[PDB]
């Protein structure tokens, strides 16, 4: 007869679902509080076991945005709040005018030619285009400033201070008031208190690995062939712990991946028409970001005991722009002759008609980029670059739009909300000096549109937390269960 | 590491058929062994750091162990019980089935197998108390 | 349930006589592996939640067993002990008493016999090892 | 207290030579015994919070593991099957203290851990092939 | 909306409606008979038993 | 005044007969000067959850 046995050690798992610890390298203020420092190994070993993976049904990949802002929730709490500065500024009416805040012009716009000449600037290091901003031309002013009162913490005395927004930073009363001063509250200081980043938080790059805790190991699909929805792995390797991962947030876009190849897979999610799209490390597509005029900082004090970093900056810089540089057209191509081949993308295979375009506009958050760099945010037009990496017809729009040229403006807001996960609204301070930040593309954010057989889109997609969907997308969470029962025809016995 | 390979090395049998593959008792042992010193080192100096799983990592083990207990089979590899195997037909084949593959064929009868060989267990306990009280 | 008749099982005999009462060996071990997966259970979606009582199980199940360990009795329905009965007026009635009701009888002496005892181990605990180095 | 010396009366053998040094179970045990009689008792009415509470939990099974890492739980003087490491550090059973020796050891006492812990698996998997084949 | 991002609920009706109340219904007075009968019959209570 | 701290915005709540007391005295304006029940003892929070 045959008798159930019981063994123990046996070599089998499952899917599961617990939290993870952190480890971190440079740890200004997180180590040791929330992740450990790092241990330095990243062994691994092949199974000859096949096992099903996913990018965007993982645990690993849900738990890691939810931890990311997670861990930017405690930076923000202690900080302080502006609700006090809530308050009508006077503003400079002639300098409001200009960048259509209040929306008065009266007679003015004189007609005038166009060149349409020529229009084919393409700039590199070596060139006066870096130094000097004074690149071709339409990058000439952004700046506002106004004046508040702000009592500090002796509450018995007001001191009158300025300080200089931006143009999206700010909403104006239109009305019939002649006086030379525009009052004008800030943007979104009537629907919640917001509050600083008076942190570290955004002034240097974050990483940190996660390990699972002991009895979980993960498990890594090596397959070259991997595309997002693939249940069988040739080649599978467990691990102790995951890689190194980038927590910048950007749309377009994806900076410093710590997953650059020689390849260029494409991670696909066979779900919907979602994508995202690995550059090559051999084009060199490094990017530069760049704003003029060197900075001063005055801290102002409320009636908290806490400082707000303002800028009483009366210059006035050339706005901010990115120049790219590297190979780019022979580079996108490659991408584009990827996907023809990629399963799935019942498709045309035209690559000369498959095009590279940006989503319908509406809303800013869309239409424009987001890069962060060194605490400043930037978004920027990118129409001239989507212009000259196709080298299409420049009957686009206005004729702002016709040049092709290998960077693009740029423009600054500081009332800026959190993308990772919903919504607030957060205030981030400006940064002293001269900002130059310098980074290289090694992701693509987009969603392939197409509903009939010619004219597939590449569009883009500003949905930042698909990010990390590259980063981890490869790894699975498995539960150990070394038990394992079998039969056996022995008998317990006495 | 050798810890890393350690840990990493009950997994090296999951390519081996079940007839082939070679046991690893002491495995979750060592994981534990080493998993502490991890947190301990450098410690020194919401649940991740706290208790979340920290504990868990705990209950997993006494799970483990107080369920060899409640069997009466810690510290042996295999163990004879007087239970009968269930419907046969899922039978093992011990030359070409890795452990693995044939956990998941077995897992939707796992569970009644569970409380089966409970009773069983209580009942030899009854035996063994009813004759160390009569001797 | 199998779990709620499970767990409640062990005072089942709590009516019965010394002698005909059946003794329940594993009830720790076999609560533990149903209560804790209640807790676990739905969990993946102050103290008496996290860490104030659930640990609070984890330190009465450690405490049978250290408590066992140390008396050199685990795994043991029944361990013959060298330490001599006390003052032997609270002889059991072996017929017509029950656990509990004998229990509170002895639990004014409780405290001193524990302390008897750790003190007789340790002497053994000694004399057994030295037996060992002397061969 | 008895418990105070109780938890006292372990240590009284460092003075003893190794020799003489009487071997004792039940240290780490017993000391967990009480420990957390202790803090339960007028606790029905971080030090007080988990911060240590389980780090006494974490040591008591870190030994606890550590003897059945290598299969001799509740085993004063368990022979194995692994060879001496370089032979000049020797005990002076006679003159001895634990301790003086232990630190001479330490140096070397990781080694000693991992090569012992893969001598256990060679040992361990013998008993498998056996059990199988039988 | 308050100094403080937050909501405070008001009730700025004009209307002035009838009063509240509550109206029980069901057999009562007969239930709080046997209320009084098993109070003379309950242990404890050295008291009346009319 | 609300959250834009820089004006005011009059409403009108209307409370009851129990969450009120009004001052006393031989004022002649039909405006009655009254505060909250219990503001002047502690800070009151509002049942804001469900
Ligand atoms: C993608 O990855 C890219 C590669 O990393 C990113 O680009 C890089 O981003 C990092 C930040 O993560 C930058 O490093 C930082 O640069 C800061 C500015 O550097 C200036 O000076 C450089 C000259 O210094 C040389 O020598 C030093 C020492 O040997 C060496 O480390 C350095 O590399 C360089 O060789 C010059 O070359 C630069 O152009 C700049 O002019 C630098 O200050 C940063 O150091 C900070 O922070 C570290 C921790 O991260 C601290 O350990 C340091 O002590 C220092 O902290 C001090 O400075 C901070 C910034 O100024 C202050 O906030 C602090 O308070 C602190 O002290 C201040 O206060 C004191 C009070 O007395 C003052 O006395 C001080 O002067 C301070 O004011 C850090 O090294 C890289 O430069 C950058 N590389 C490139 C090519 O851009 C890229 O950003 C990523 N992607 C995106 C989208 O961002
Ligand atoms: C542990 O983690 C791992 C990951 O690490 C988890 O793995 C994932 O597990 C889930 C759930 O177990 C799997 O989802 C299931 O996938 C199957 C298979 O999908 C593929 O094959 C489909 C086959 O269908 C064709 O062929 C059959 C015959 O075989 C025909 O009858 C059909 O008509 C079809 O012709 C195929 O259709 C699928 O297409 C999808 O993908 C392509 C791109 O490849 C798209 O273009 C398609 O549009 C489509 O999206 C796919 O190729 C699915 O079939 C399952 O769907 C059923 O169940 C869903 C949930 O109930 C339900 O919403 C669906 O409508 C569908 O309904 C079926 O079941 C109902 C209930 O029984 C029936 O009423 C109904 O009639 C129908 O029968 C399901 O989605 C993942 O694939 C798997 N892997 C990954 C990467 O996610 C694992 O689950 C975790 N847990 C454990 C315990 O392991
Ligand atoms: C989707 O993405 C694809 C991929 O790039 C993109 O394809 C490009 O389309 C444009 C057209 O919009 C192409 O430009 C044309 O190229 C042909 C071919 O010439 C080749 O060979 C010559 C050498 O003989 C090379 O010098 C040249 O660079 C090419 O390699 C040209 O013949 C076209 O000529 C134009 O100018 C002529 C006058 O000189 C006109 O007579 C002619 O009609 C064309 O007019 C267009 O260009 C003028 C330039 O000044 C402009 O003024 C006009 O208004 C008009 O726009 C033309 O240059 C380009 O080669 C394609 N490249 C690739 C790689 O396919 C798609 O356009 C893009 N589509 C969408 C919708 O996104
Ligand atoms: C990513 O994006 C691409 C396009 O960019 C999507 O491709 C489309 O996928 C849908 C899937 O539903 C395709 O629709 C299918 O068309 C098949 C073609 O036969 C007829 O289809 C309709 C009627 O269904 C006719 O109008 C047409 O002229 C054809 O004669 C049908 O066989 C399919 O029928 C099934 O679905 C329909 C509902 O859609 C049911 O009513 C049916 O009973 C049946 O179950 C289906 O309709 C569409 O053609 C594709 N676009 C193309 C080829 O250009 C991808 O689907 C998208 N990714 C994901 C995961 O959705
Ligand atoms: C072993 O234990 C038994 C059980 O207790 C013990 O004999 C019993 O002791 C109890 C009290 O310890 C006695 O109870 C008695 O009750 C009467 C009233 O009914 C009291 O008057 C008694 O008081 C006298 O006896 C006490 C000791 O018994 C004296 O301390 C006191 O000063 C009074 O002189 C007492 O409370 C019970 O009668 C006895 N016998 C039984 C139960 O058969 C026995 O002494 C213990 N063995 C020892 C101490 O060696
Ligand atoms: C078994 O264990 C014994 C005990 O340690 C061990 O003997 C020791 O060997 C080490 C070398 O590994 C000796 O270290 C020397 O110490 C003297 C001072 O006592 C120094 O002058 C020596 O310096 C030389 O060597 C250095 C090492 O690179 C050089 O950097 C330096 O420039 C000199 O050339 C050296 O450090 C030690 O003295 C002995 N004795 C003791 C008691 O430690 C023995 O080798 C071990 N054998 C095995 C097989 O394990
Ligand atoms: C931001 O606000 C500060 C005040 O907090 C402004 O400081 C003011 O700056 C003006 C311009 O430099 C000073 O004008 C002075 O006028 C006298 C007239 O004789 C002249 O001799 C001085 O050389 C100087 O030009 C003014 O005194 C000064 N006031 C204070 C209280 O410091 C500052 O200008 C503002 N920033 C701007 C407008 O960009
Ligand atoms: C791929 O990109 C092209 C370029 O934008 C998309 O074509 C655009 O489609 C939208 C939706 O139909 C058009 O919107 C409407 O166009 C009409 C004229 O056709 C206009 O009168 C409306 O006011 C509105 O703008 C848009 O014009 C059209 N643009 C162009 C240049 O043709 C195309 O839809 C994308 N592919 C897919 C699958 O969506
Ligand atoms: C307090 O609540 C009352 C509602 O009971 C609000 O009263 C209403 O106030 C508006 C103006 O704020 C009145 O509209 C005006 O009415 C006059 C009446 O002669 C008319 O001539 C104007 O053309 C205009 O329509 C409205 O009639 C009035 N309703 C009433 C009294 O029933 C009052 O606004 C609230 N107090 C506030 C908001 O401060
Ligand atoms: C995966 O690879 C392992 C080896 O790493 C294979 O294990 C061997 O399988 C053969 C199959 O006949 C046996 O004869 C050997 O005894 C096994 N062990 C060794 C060490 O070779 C395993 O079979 C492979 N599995 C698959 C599905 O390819
Ligand atoms: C709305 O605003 C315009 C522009 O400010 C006002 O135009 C003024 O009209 C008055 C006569 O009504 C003239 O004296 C002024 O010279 C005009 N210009 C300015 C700048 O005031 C217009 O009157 C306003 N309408 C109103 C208040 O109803
Ligand atoms: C308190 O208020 C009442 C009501 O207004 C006042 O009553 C008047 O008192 C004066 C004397 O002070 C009389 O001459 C009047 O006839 C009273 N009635 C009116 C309608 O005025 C009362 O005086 C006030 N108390 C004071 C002023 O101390
Ligand atoms: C694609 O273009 C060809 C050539 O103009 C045309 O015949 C075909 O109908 C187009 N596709 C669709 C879906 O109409």
């Amino acid at each position: 007869t045959l008798y159930v046995t019981v063994f123990y050690g046996v070599p089998a798992w499952r899917n599961a679902t617990i939290p993870l610890f952190c480890a971190t390298k440079n740890r200004d203020t997180w180590g040791t509080t929330q992740c450990l420092p790092d241990n330095g190994d990243y062994s691994e070993v092949a199974l000859n076991v096949t096992e099903s993976f996913d990018a965007w049904n993982n645990t690993v990949t849900e738990q890691a945005i939810e931890d990311v802002w997670q861990l930017f929730e405690t930076s923000i709490k202690p900080c302080v709040k502006l609700s006090p500065l809530c308050i009508t500024m006077r503003c400079n009416k002639s300098e409001t005018d200009r960048w259509g805040l209040t929306k008065s012009i009266t007679t003015t716009a004189s007609t005038t030619s166009t060149t349409a000449s020529a229009k084919v600037d393409m700039v590199n290091e070596t060139s006066s285009c870096i130094a000097q901003d004074n690149c071709t031309g339409l990058e000439q002013e952004q700046m506002i400033s106004c004046k508040f009162n702000m009592t500090g913490l002796k509450r018995d005395k007001t001191k009158e201070y300025n300080e200089t927004w931006y143009s999206a930073d700010l909403v104006c009363e239109q009305g019939n008031n002649t006086g030379n001063e525009s009052r004008c509250y800030m943007n979104h200081c009537n629907t919640s208190v917001i509050q600083e980043s008076c942190d570290k938080h955004y002034w240097d790059a974050i990483r940190f690995r996660y390990c699972a805790p002991p009895g979980y190991a993960l498990l890594r699909c090596n397959d070259t062939n991997y595309s997002g929805f693939m249940p069988k792995c040739s080649k599978v390797v467990v691990s102790s712990c995951t890689r190194m991962m980038e927590t910048q947030t950007s749309t377009w876009f994806g900076f410093n991946g710590t997953r650059a190849e020689n390849r260029t897979y494409i991670y696909w999610h066979g779900r919907d028409n979602r994508t995202i799209i690995s550059l090559n490390k051999y084009y060199n597509l490094t990017m530069k970001c760049r704003r003029p005029g060197n900075k001063t900082v005055l801290p102002v004090t409320i009636m908290s005991g806490l400082v707000f970093h303002s800028q009483p900056i009366n210059d006035r810089p050339k706005q901010a722009w990115c120049w790219f540089g590297g190979k780019w057209k022979d580079a996108i191509k490659e991408v584009k002759q990827t996907i023809v081949k990629h399963p799935r993308y019942t498709g045309t295979n035209n690559t000369d008609k498959i095009n590279l375009t940006a989503p319908g506009g509406g809303d800013p958050e869309v239409t424009f980029m987001w890069t962060n760099c060194r605490g400043e945010f930037l978004y920027c037009k990118m129409n001239w670059f989507l212009n000259w990496v196709e080298d299409r017809n420049t009957a686009n729009q206005k004729p702002k739009e016709q040049h092709k040229r290998n960077y693009v403006p740029c423009h600054i807001r500081q009332i800026i909300n959190t993308w990772h996960k919903v919504g607030k609204n957060v205030y981030l301070p400006p940064r002293e000096g001269d900002l130059t930040c310098n980074s290289t593309v090694t992701s693509l954010i987009a969603n392939i549109d197409w509903i009939d057989g010619n004219q597939t889109n590449i569009t883009m997609s500003a949905e930042v937390a698909e990010l990390y969907r590259l980063e981890l997308g490869d790894y699975k969470l498995v539960e150990i269960t070394p038990i394992g029962l079998a039969p056996t025809d022995c008998k317990r016995y006495t | 590491g050798v810890f890393v390979l350690g840990f990493l090395g009950f997994l090296a049998t999951a390519g081996s058929a079940m007839g082939a593959a070679s046991l690893t008792l002491t495995a979750q042992s060592r994981t534990l062994l080493a998993g502490i010193v991890q947190q301990q080192q450098q410690l020194l100096d919401w649940g991740t750091k706290n208790l979340q799983t920290r504990v868990t990592a705990i209950e997993k083990y006494l799970k483990d162990q107080a369920q060899l207990n409640a069997w009466g089979c810690a510290f042996r590899q295999v163990c004879c019980t007087t239970v009968p195997w269930p419907n046969a037909s899922l039978t093992p084949k011990w030359n070409n089935e890795t452990w693995q593959e044939w956990e998941r064929k077995v897992d939707f009868l796992e569970e009644n197998i569970t409380a089966l060989l409970e009773e069983a267990q209580i009942q030899q306990e009854k035996n063994m108390y009813e004759l160390q009280k009569l001797n």
